[PDB]
């Protein structure tokens, strides 16, 4: 959630969107964890998705 | 109309909203009820001696004070 | 005479129009409670929606 | 090659039992239990079996007879082995 | 002897309701938590939808915790976390369950169109739903107080009733109530009472529903199912691997929607369990119970209530019913229908060198196709050390492997298939020939059966792995074994275009040519004359020929003579085998004659001689056509010299009629038709002008001044020979083309006066577009429509197969020539050919039997019938065959790709449907929709009416909207009076006697009548004659046999009239019934036998009834079929085709027919 | 395209190209009728059982092809085997009777 909040302001604040490492300095933790945390956090895709 | 959202909205809407005074009425009723059971528990001989046998286990290092009482008045 | 021809220009305008209505609800929502001189036309208008 | 099986169909009327019978025979040759009854031209067992039908030396009756014969050919070997199982008593 | 307990080979199948304990039997554990995977280590969380303990190890033979990793340890249940180490395959099998707090309704039995719980309790649906949502109270086992057993009460009413009677009265609400109702219900007692009540009151409204309900109940009793089971105590969980969580690329996960659904059902359930121990108020636990009900319903079949939507995705999540269901019915065998190994495909080309039994196969395709054969053969001879080394060899493509492939290819047929498979010739077996290049080469003669052009169509290849498949392919699906269309005995291998243009140019004659008049010893020196350049290919010459006639007894006679012929025909004779007379090659050999040549060759010398003959014909056709140097130039299209004048004269006509309309002499409409007529006549005028000029204009000289013969101009030869082109298309090239039609369907009164050799101006082309556009559209849509027709047909027939040999009934239908209005729109010889006589037929005198009782009528017998004047022959048909549950071969006919009588066990239903369906592309009241209406039995819009009973009729009463007609039979009772609306103009004479089935008005008649009033043979004759009219108008040859088998399926059911065993009005199988009254005719009751009435069902309606439910779940609506069967505990025995295909065993026909037969007798036996 | 033995779909075991070595040709319903019109039973069984849907029958077959024994030990297509569990996942008890 903390990341979404930053990504919201920083979306228009930066005019593009914060770089994958941008919110990392803003956030307390080791800041490389953005990749790991962002991955497992994703919701699985419906296997019934028509393609 | 099925769609259980509706059969809830309509089932609870029957219950009338409490007045600010009515709230204390119900809350007062609670106190009487519980105090009855508290008093009712106090009237059982086995209920005391058991608590005794439990604290004797507490002083014997067979249990901990956190697993028996949450504290007294105070 | 009853068959009209659209094309990229006309179609994109509609989508941009749709973007502006879904942003409209937001702008009014924020301007509802807004404090006087702190916020400006940035904190309201987002990018991602449009 | 065998271009048309018509002659085999004459020998056995049904033409489906032909597929069955020719199959049963074709496996007798492919799994090595036996050898061809008629000169093999490099024809695979599929076609060798069909020539055997055309020449009228193989069909359902003959095979059942031969197999029924082979049953007694093995029962003769094992005759002592299985009678030695008198330990059943 | 003991039966068995472990794995045998099952027959039949049974379906029924599941007890809670029965559901627990399958379950190897209860899923207690919505958790899926651990979220870091992706291992399954224990007691969750994915669980190693309940379901199975994630990886093969390995404990979850990892303590026992060794393949030796197998039956060990780990002491730490219980996981029996076994293949991960077992996670695809083991089920689970969930113990629900409150009972729950099964959406299938609540919401199926005939609500099962509703009519089982004789209770309306809206009430039952009102009780499930806790919206009212329902009584149960009311006792003697105030209240009905099924009566529904409200809040206040329940309260009042309870204060008056505390006990001896009971009421509940919600799922628990319904379950209490079903358990309390005594089926036996209700049955008896309902039987009495049925008898007492006579009303159609009353007893219709009555009989429906009683049938279910006694069925449900006999089923073994107990009503309570429609209310779910335990809920089974599907094995995890059937709804997998498997990872994807980029580390994302994907999972089935069931998880999202299943998860929900658990949570709500668990919460309810919690809410019981928390003593929540009623209003809450009630809402939670409803929420549980919604989740379970959504899980089973989504879309019957709210249509729950999946997490974060708008699209509604697919539920378990939608996994079975689909379009249409089941996905598994329905189109389409599973991918198959050992296959391939590519663009196809010609390969004229091929013999008819072989086909060109690209090198690379064959290598990858036969890879296992190649591997095994390489190390059988020892060219490869082991299978791996063999793989490296073919992967290296070492030169030595190609010769090994020639071994595995030699005798090993392959299957070829094209895109729209219609009749059985859509797949045919060939012997593979290794070919460099990536294109498949296909023998030209086969190109007709496939309807495969060379404009880039692609074909698919299949390898017949099993030995039985090689021999099936060689003895059934092989090219040479099907040379004849199963629709009609005419050869389908008929030479196509280039070949027939060759033979036409070969046997033809001009007036004066090199070598004219000379004489030669024999065909050998005839070719020597031609090839050397001495003699022209076509010149009139006498040569000695040796022909043969087998007219002796199985013996070929020989006779020699000097025949007056040409050089080409002399050369061609070298190919004609043996017993054919020279008369067959002495003509001009057009495409029509060249087919009857091959046909006769087949019906005389047999199969083998015809094949090699056919090959030779193709080779020589292509070859000589190439010598001919035929071409098409722009000066090859000759326009009449009189065209411009014809246009002008017809142009005066239009201005005459126009002048008549300006002066009012003729009305506007009358003008239009007139002008249109003169232009049309003009087109005919120009057509028959250019046709005369084009056809004969060759004017040449032999020794005299002049003479004129049929033109040698290129385009005429094409159209004349039968190669390609026709008078219609030719007319468009040279003469003017047509009068096109404006989109609304009218035809423009200013035709296209130009043609393609000249230019079309702007307007003319633009008007041409609609015809083109409507042409393309019509075909592209009607193509799909045709397929649909075959679909309904194969569904209504299918399982029909030749079973007995001879059923032995004298019955049959009378075959006469069609004799429509002119002379003989189709002869007698074609109608009776290849069929079997019903009874011996007389000469004009008698005690002389020409054809003796039941005999296959072949070419000689039909000609013997033609020798004598015999105009009518009664013939056994598949509609009259006495065999029950099939057709006897004696009643069918000979027809096949082979001339012999149909074999025992061939499946006629499919080939019947296919034979009718394949030509359906060429059709366009009248047309293809007319056919569909016929087979659907549909009663027309403004039908006629037939006399109900013979005897003198008269008019009675007056005009109420029906003016009654009163019939008066001579001997019998009068009372029949039918109410016919009198505003329809009548026919029947008020004072004349009309036989039953006479014309009481005009207009079409419903075939239902024809069956009822005129009889079985009459209606079958009506269908066949009407549908054959439709097809024959387009030029489609389809033997009446096929139409008859569809007809037999149309009448499969009949409605009983009398009684003494089964129910009065039940529609039921005439197979079952007739076998039942034939069994009753002796033994049993002396005769209690019941009378029926044959019924006519449309094709789509007759396909509805099939004993096997697995078949019905395929093409019908899956949900209804499964339920309606599950209540009765119906036991499907297979025995049919559709069902056996689903389950994947031998078809109970053809090669498989021996198996099922041998098993069927083992069954119900000792 | 040509395929001997390729990859297989996970949910239902069926030929699927994953390597760009294309999945096998699609054998349709109409083609089944074509086999039903011919007397060819074994080609049809092998078509919809061992050549495709039988996760066991396929390997038992392949091993026989190299051994030189042309046979099939068919078993049950996994598609139908799934339909049984899917039906059984509902309240329907579906069993295979007799012998
Ligand atoms: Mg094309
Ligand atoms: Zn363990
Ligand atoms: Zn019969």
């Amino acid at each position: 959630n903390k990341l979404n909040r930053i990504s919201r302001q920083m979306l228009q604040e930066m005019g593009r969107e914060p770089t994958p490492e941008e919110l990392a300095e803003r956030m307390l933790m080791p800041e490389d964890k953005i990749r790991k945390v962002l991955k497992i956090a994703k919701e699985p895709i419906s296997m019934e998705t028509p393609i | 109309t099925t769609d259980p959202v509706r059969m809830y909205m309509r089932e609870m809407g029957t219950v009338e909203l409490l007045t600010r005074e009515g709230e204390i009425d119900i809350a007062k009723r609670i106190e009487d009820g519980i105090n009855q059971v508290q008093c009712s528990v106090a009237e059982y001989p086995e209920a005391i001696t058991y608590l005794l046998e439990q604290y004797d286990r507490v002083e014997a290092e067979e249990a901990r004070l956190s697993d028996l009482i949450t504290g007294f008045v105070d | 005479g009853n068959r009209r021809i659209r094309s990229v220009g006309e179609m994109a305008e509609n989508q941009f129009r749709v973007g502006l209505v879904r942003v409209e609800r937001a702008v009014k929502e924020r301007l509802s409670l807004g404090d006087l001189d702190t916020l400006m036309p940035q904190d309201m208008i987002n990018a991602k929606p449009i | 090659a065998r271009v048309t099986v018509q002659d085999a169909v004459e020998k056995i009327g049904n033409r489906f039992d032909l597929v069955l019978v020719a199959a049963r025979r074709a496996r007798q040759m492919q799994v090595g239990g036996k050898d061809p009854l008629v000169p093999e031209e490099n024809d695979k067992t599929t076609v060798i079996a069909l020539r055997e039908i055309e020449e009228g030396l193989i069909n359902n009756q003959i095979l059942d007879v031969r197999e029924r014969q082979e049953q007694q050919e093995q029962e003769a070997a094992e005759l002592q082995a299985v009678t030695a199982i008198a330990e059943g008593r | 002897l003991k039966a068995q307990t472990k794995t045998e080979e099952f027959d039949a199948i049974k379906i029924a309701l599941a007890s809670p304990d029965m559901i627990r039997s399958w379950s190897f554990g209860e899923v207690k938590k919505p958790e899926t995977i651990n979220y870091r280590t992706f291992k399954p969380e224990r007691d969750g939808l994915f669980c190693a303990r309940i379901f199975g190890p994630v990886k093969d033979y390995e404990c979850l915790c990892g303590k026992y990793k060794r393949l030796k340890h197998r039956g060990v249940i780990c002491e730490k976390c219980g996981v029996e180490v076994t293949q991960t395959k077992v996670r695809r099998e083991r089920m689970g369950h969930i113990e629900l707090a409150s009972p729950t309704a099964h959406i299938w039995f609540l919401k199926s169109l005939p609500s099962r719980i509703g009519l089982l309790l004789d209770m309306p649906l809206r009430d039952i739903e009102r009780v499930l949502y806790f919206e009212s109270y329902v009584v149960i086992e009311g006792g003697m107080t105030n209240l009905e057993r099924q009566q529904i009460l409200t809040e206040e009413q329940y309260l009042d009733a309870l204060e008056e009677f505390g006990d001896e009265f009971d009421a509940k609400m919600g799922a628990e109530a319904i379950q209490a109702l079903l358990k309390s219900m005594d089926l036996e007692q209700e049955c008896e009472q309902l039987r009495e009540e049925l008898n007492e009151t006579n009303s159609e409204t009353k007893r219709k529903k009555l009989t429906k309900r009683i049938k279910l109940l006694e069925a449900f009793v006999q089923s073994g199912n107990k009503p309570e089971w429609m209310i779910l105590t335990v809920l089974p969980v599907l094995p995890p691997d059937l709804r997998p969580l498997v990872p994807l690329d980029g580390g994302r996960f994907a999972t089935s929607d069931l998880n999202d659904l299943y998860r929900r059902v658990i949570n709500r359930n668990n919460r309810l369990k919690r809410l019981l121990d928390l003593a929540a108020p009623d209003i809450i636990v009630r809402n939670e119970k409803r929420m549980l009900q919604e989740a379970v319903d959504a899980l089973l079949d989504n879309g019957r209530r709210g249509r729950a939507i999946t997490g974060s995705n708008k699209r509604p999540l697919k539920s378990l019913a939608d996994m079975i269901k689909g379009k249409q019915g089941r996905f598994r065998q329905n189109l389409l229908g599973k991918r198959v190994d050992y296959s391939g495909r590519s663009v196809i080309t010609v390969g004229p060198y091929l013999r008819l039994h072989q086909c060109g196969l690209p090198k690379k395709m064959a290598l990858e196709l036969f890879k296992p054969f190649i591997y095994g053969k390489l190390e059988l001879r020892g060219l490869a050390t082991t299978i791996k080394a063999a793989k490296k060899m073919v992967e290296r493509e070492e030169a030595v492997v190609w010769d090994i492939l020639d071994e595995v290819i030699r005798e090993h047929p392959v299957l070829l298939n094209r895109a729209p498979t219609l009749h059985r010739l859509g797949i045919q077996a060939f012997e593979p020939v290794l070919i460099e290049g990536k294109a498949i080469q296909l023998h030209p003669l086969v190109c007709a059966a496939y309807n495969a052009d060379f404009d880039g169509d692609q074909m698919a290849v299949h390898v017949p792995l099993t030995l039985e498949a090689q021999l099936e392919a060689r003895a059934l699906m092989m090219s040479t074994n099907n040379i004849l269309s199963p629709a009609n005995g005419e050869p389908i291998i008929v030479p196509s275009q280039d070949v027939v243009l060759g033979l036409y140019y070969m046997t033809r004659d001009c007036v004066n040519a090199k070598g004219e008049g000379m004489v030669l010893t024999g065909p050998k020196e005839a070719e020597r004359l031609y090839r050397s350049g001495l003699a022209s290919l076509h010149a009139r010459v006498k040569v000695r020929i040796t022909e043969y006639e087998k007219d002796a007894n199985g013996e070929l006679v020989a006779k020699t003579s000097l025949k007056d012929t040409t050089v080409g025909r002399a050369i061609l004779w070298m190919i004609v085998p043996k017993g054919l007379p020279y008369s067959i090659v002495n003509q001009a050999l057009g495409k029509k004659a060249i087919s009857k040549m091959l046909n006769t060759c087949y019906r005389i010398l047999g199969l083998k001689p015809t094949v090699i003959f056919a090959d030779q014909i193709m080779y020589t056709g292509f070859a000589y056509a190439a010598r001919s140097g035929a071409s098409v130039g722009i000066d090859d299209m000759v326009i009449p010299e009189k065209k411009h004048e014809i246009i002008s004269e017809a142009e005066a006509e239009v201005a005459e009629i126009q002048e008549q309309f300006q002066s009012g002499l003729v009305t506007a409409g009358e003008r239009y038709n007139k002008v249109i007529d003169i232009w049309a006549a003009a087109n005919d005028r120009v057509s028959k002008a250019m046709m005369d000029n084009l056809q004969t204009e060759t004017v040449i000289n032999r020794d005299g001044q002049e003479e004129k013969q049929v033109s040698f101009n290129s385009i005429y030869m094409m159209a004349d020979s039968g190669a390609r082109g026709s008078a219609a298309q030719i007319r468009q090239l040279a003469g003017m083309r047509g009068l096109m039609a404006k989109p609304d369907g009218s035809i423009i009164e200013t035709p296209i006066t130009a043609n393609f050799r000249e230019g079309l101006n702007v307007l003319q082309y633009f008007i041409s577009t609609h015809g083109a556009r409507k042409g393309l559209a019509d075909t592209a849509l009607k193509t799909a429509n045709s397929g649909y027709l075959t679909r309904r047909l194969v569904d209504v027939a299918q399982d029909l197969v030749v079973t007995e040999d001879d059923c032995g009934t004298h019955e049959g239908i009378m075959m006469t020539p069609v004799i429509e209005g002119g002379d003989v729109k189709e002869p007698l010889r074609d109608r009776v050919l290849g069929r079997v006589t019903a009874e011996d037929v007389l000469k004009p005198g008698t005690a002389d039997i020409l054809v003796p009782r039941n005999t296959l009528l072949h070419e000689q017998w039909c000609d013997l019938l033609e020798e004598n004047s015999v105009d009518a022959v009664k013939v056994r048909s598949v509609v009259s065959c006495d065999t029950d549950f099939g057709v006897c071969a004696h009643c069918y006919g000979r027809d096949l790709a082979r001339g012999h009588i149909i074999n025992k066990g061939e499946a006629i239903g499919v080939i019947a449907a296919q034979s009718i369906g394949e030509p359906g592309t060429q059709l366009t009241t009248g047309g293809l929709p007319r056919v569909a209406d016929l087979f659907e039995a549909r009663r027309p819009k403004e039908p006629a009416i037939l006399a109900e009973i013979s005897g003198i009729v008269s008019f009675g009463k007056e005009t109420k909207g029906k003016r009654r007609l009163v019939i008066t039979p001579v001997d019998g009772s009068d009372p029949y009076e039918e109410m016919i609306p009198k505003w329809r103009q009548l026919n029947v004479f008020e004072g004349e006697r009309v036989e039953r089935g006479d014309v009481i008005s005009d207009g079409p008649e419903a075939p239902h009548d024809i069956l009822r009033l005129r009889g079985v043979h009459a209606v079958t004759r009506y269908i066949v004659n009407e549908v054959q009219d439709v097809y024959r108008l387009q030029g489609v040859k389809i033997n009446d046999k096929h139409i008859e088998v569809i007809v037999r399926q149309m009448l499969r059911k009949a409605t009983i009239v009398n009684a003494g065993s089964s129910d009065f009005l039940e529609g039921e199988q005439v197979e079952y019934s007739r076998v039942k009254i034939a069994n009753r005719e002796l033994e049993a009751n002396g005769k209690v036998g019941a009378t029926y009435s044959r019924d006519l069902l449309g094709i789509t309606k007759a396909s509805l009834a099939t004993e096997s439910f697995i078949s019905a779940a395929s093409f019908q609506e899956t949900t209804r079929v499964l339920t309606e069967a599950a209540v009765a505990g119906k036991r499907d025995e297979l025995r049919g085709l559709k069902e056996n295909v689903i389950v994947g065993r031998l078809i109970p026909a053809g090669t498989g027919y021996a198996y099922h037969q041998d098993r069927m007798r083992r069954r119900a036996a000792g | 395209h040509a395929r001997s033995t390729g990859s297989y779909s996970l949910v239902t075991q069926q030929p699927l190209g994953g390597k760009a070595q294309f999945g096998g040709q699609r054998f349709g319903e109409m083609e089944v009728w074509a086999l039903e019109a011919y007397g060819a039973a074994y080609t049809l069984q092998e078509m919809l059982t061992v050549k495709s849907d039988d996760v066991n029958g396929r390997t038992k077959m392949y091993k026989n092809i190299v051994d030189g024994n042309h046979q099939m030990e068919p078993g049950m297509p996994e598609s139908f085997n799934v339909l049984l569990k899917e039906i059984r996942s509902l309240g329907i008890n579906i069993e295979l009777e007799d012998e």
